[PDB]
C-alpha cells in the first residue's frame, strides 16, 4: 500500500512539486537547516532540490537604502545586456 | 568650397529622444556628421587688418 508521504509516491504529489518550487523561489543559499523546518526538509526531500538563492527573485531586485532615481525595485534579469 | 554632410539615419541632423531604461532620466541627443574642403584653395582670398 502507498500513502501521499510514502518514499516512492512523492513524484506524483502536485505538493511536493509546488512545494518545492516555492522552496527555490524563497532561499538564499543551499543551507536549508537555516531557512527550512526539519519538517519541511523531510516532507519535500529538499536535500535533493537545487536550491542555492539562483532562483529566488530578490537575489537580483535591487533594495538600497535611498532611492533618488527609482532604481529599486529593478531587475538585473529584466536588462537589454541581460 | 563644399560642405559634406553625412548622416546614417537619412539627409541631416538627427535628433533622439530617450528614456534611461532603469533611473528616470530623460534625454535628447543631436548628431550629424560634417567636414568642409576647399576644391580649388586658389579660388579663395583673405582680407587682412
Amino acid at each position: 500500500m502507498q500513502l501521499r508521504r510514502s518514499p516512492g509516491m512523492r513524484p506524483m504529489d502536485r505538493d511536493w512539486h509546488q512545494e518545492r518550487a516555492r522552496a527555490r523561489e524563497q532561499a538564499y543559499s543551499s543551507d536549508l537547516t537555516s531557512q527550512f523546518s526539519e519538517s519541511e526538509i523531510v516532507k519535500y526531500e529538499l536535500d535533493t532540490a537545487q536550491i542555492d538563492g539562483s532562483d529566488n527573485p530578490r537575489t537580483y531586485i535591487w533594495n538600497r537604502t535611498i532611492d533618488l532615481f527609482g532604481m529599486n525595485g529593478t531587475d538585473v534579469r529584466e536588462l537589454r545586456n541581460r | 568650397i563644399h560642405t559634406i554632410l553625412y548622416a546614417p539615419n537619412g539627409q541631416d541632423v538627427e535628433i533622439k529622444d530617450y528614456e534611461d531604461p532603469i533611473r528616470d532620466i530623460t534625454g535628447v541627443n543631436g548628431r550629424l556628421h560634417v567636414d568642409c574642403q576647399y576644391s580649388q584653395g586658389r579660388s579663395s582670398a583673405t582680407v587682412q587688418y
